[PDB]
């Protein structure tokens, strides 16, 4: 029900600054732990 | 932890920069309709 | 009776009308102290730090006049 | 500590709801007939001394923290004849009215929700022989303990259960020093389909099927003093979840859990006897016990001591229980307190369970 406003933080003001930090991850079929910020992988075999 | 996977708390984002503030990859520096020429479709939700 | 508890989104805002908050204790349905602020002395409280493994959590606040009031809230 | 506890839905069906039985170490399958004898053994409702009775019982949860979080019970029994009796009980565990606020405006309509869990059951008890009786009970259990939010459905989960009970009470037999009385009872409870809280047939939880077998003896002195010593054994009829593994590393656990969850309740009742690496010596561990002694003076004062012990490897709820009961004219008031003796924090500690029963109607003689 809220109107679509170009104001995400709801401070009534639309910020136009672009000062941020950028992180990235890859999405590949053969990802493994130890690289690409992967810390754990859980495999499930028989899912109903 | 601060939970950030709420569906209703995310909204359509602005055109980002991929390398730096001088990186015109997705036409983020454009001041015309070309600013939005690289926006592909994205649906974010939680299955009801 | 003077307090307006509110849980908007992962936060518990506590406001005491015409009184001063002394201590706020937050309990889960198990009875574990998931949060404790022994020293505030302010009208407005904003926890915004609960883990809340369940939904219903119990908060107990006492004012400067030692008014133990407990109000069950659902974590959102 | 607790190794592989049994994961069954609606656990509140296994919690004592009346002060009298809770003061006896949570046993009522072999004690004297009373109005509260619906959760434990309806088969002795035919042995009740009065025509009809009603009872309200209260068990507070987290007394030190807040009120309105409690388990209440309303029971009503009525015997039309000396051989048959109809009873009906309603247990309700609730956290009380909880307001939902997301705004600090004083003028703001607040939605009030009460996450609850109730079970309404009705039982018919027929006295087959002069000293033996049977009873069949049907129970409907609904759980609405969740609050509706975004991407979360608070639809209530409902299920049905069938209870079969039997109670034997011999006549007053005289001995060298006293004229005691023998009682025995068995009860199979919560026989029904799985209850699914997620409303999905793939994710369904077994009802807490239970088997209680109890026996007791009453010593009678001076015709106005009674001492009833009773012992009850309780065992769940649900298969034990797999532990380390019973066939990579997580694949065995996943396969064992999938095999365990893909078991029908009818098959699971029979699979309860076993399904573990241990033998009969380790299978005896699954049976919890409760021993109680109740002293009755003038049929108006009751002092109850009880000791309820579960296995340390499952449940681990060992405690003592004190209880008192007073009947003025037709109203019996029962109060019970629990002294925990286990390493786990019992949620019933520092809780004085209460019960209030009104008995009315004609009086039936007891054989
Ligand atoms: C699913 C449950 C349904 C609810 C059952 C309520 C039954 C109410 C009957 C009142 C009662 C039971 C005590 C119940 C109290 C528990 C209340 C719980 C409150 C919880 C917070 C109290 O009666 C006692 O209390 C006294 C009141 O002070 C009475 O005094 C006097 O009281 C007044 C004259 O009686 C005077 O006006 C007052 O001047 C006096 O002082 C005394 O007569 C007596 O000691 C007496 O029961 C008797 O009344 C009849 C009426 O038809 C009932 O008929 C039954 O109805 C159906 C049964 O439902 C059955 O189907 C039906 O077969 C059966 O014919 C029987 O029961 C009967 O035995």
């Amino acid at each position: 029900t809220l109107p679509d406003v170009e104001d995400i933080n709801r401070d009534n003001t639309m910020s136009t600054i672009n000062a941020y930090y950028e992180y990235s991850i890859d999405v590949k079929p053969g990802m493994q732990v130890g690289e690409n910020y992967i810390t754990d992988i859980r495999e499930v075999t028989n899912v109903d | 932890t601060i939970d950030m996977r709420s569906a209703y708390a995310w909204s359509l984002a602005s055109t980002p920069f991929i390398t730096s503030i001088n990186d015109n990859t997705f036409n983020a520096n454009s001041n015309t309709l070309e600013y939005g020429f690289k926006r592909a479709k994205l649906s974010w939700y939680t299955i009801d | 009776d003077g307090l307006l508890i509110s849980v908007k989104d992962k936060t518990i805002k506590v406001t005491s009308a015409k009184e001063n908050i002394k201590e706020v204790n937050i309990f889960d349905i198990t009875g574990k102290l998931i949060y404790n602020k022994k020293k505030v002395g302010n009208t407005e409280l904003s926890i915004s730090n609960l883990q809340s493994a369940d939904q219903v959590l119990l908060v107990k606040v006492n004012l400067e006049n030692n008014a133990q009031i407990t109000r069950k809230v659902i974590f959102k | 500590d607790i190794e592989r506890p049994i994961t069954t839905g609606v656990p509140f069906l296994l919690v004592a709801a009346d002060a009298r039985a809770a003061g006896l170490g949570d046993q009522g399958v072999a004690t004297s007939s009373d109005v509260f004898s619906q959760q434990w053994n309806p088969a002795k409702y035919a042995f009740a001394e009065d025509a009809q009775g009603l009872s309200i019982s209260y068990t507070p949860y987290l007394t030190d923290l807040a009120n309105d979080i409690s388990l209440g019970q309303v029971t009503y029994y009525n015997k039309i004849n000396d051989r048959s009796a109809f009873a009906g009980s309603f247990r309700y565990f609730g956290f009380g009215g909880i307001e939902l606020r997301q705004t600090g405006d004083p003028n703001e309509p607040t939605r009030e929700v009460n996450p609850n869990e109730f079970a309404l059951d009705g039982s018919y008890s027929l006295k087959l022989s002069e000293t033996f009786s049977m009873a069949v009970a049907a129970r409907y259990i609904r759980s609405n303990l969740k609050v509706a939010t975004e991407e979360i459905d608070a639809s209530a989960a409902g299920s049905f259960a069938v209870d079969v009970a039997g109670f034997y009470q011999s006549e007053e037999i005289a001995y060298s020093d006293f004229n005691g009385r023998w009682r025995a009872g068995f009860n199979i409870q919560n026989l029904g389909p799985k209850i699914s809280y997620d409303h999905d047939d793939l994710s369904a939880n077994f009802l807490p099927a239970n088997l209680r077998v109890g026996g007791g003896f009453d010593f009678i002195f001076d015709d106005y003093n009674k001492l009833g010593v009773s012992l009850e054994l309780t065992k769940l009829l649900v298969p034990t979840p797999p532990g380390p593994g019973t066939p990579s590393q997580s694949q065995a656990d996943e396969a064992n859990y999938k095999k365990y969850k893909d078991i029908g309740w009818v098959s699971g009742i029979f699979k309860s006897f076993g399904d573990a690496p241990g033998g009969f010596s380790e299978e005896l561990k699954e049976i919890t016990y409760s021993a109680a002694a109740e002293y009755m003076y003038q049929d108006a004062f009751a002092m109850r001591l009880g000791y309820y012990h579960e296995s340390p490897m499952k449940g681990a709820k060992q405690f003592f229980s004190l209880g008192a009961g007073f009947k003025y004219s037709m109203i019996k008031v029962d109060v019970s307190y629990l002294f925990s003796a286990s390493k786990v924090k019992n949620p019933l500690e520092n809780t004085l369970r209460f019960s209030l029963t009104f008995n009315f109607g004609d009086k039936y003689e007891t054989y």
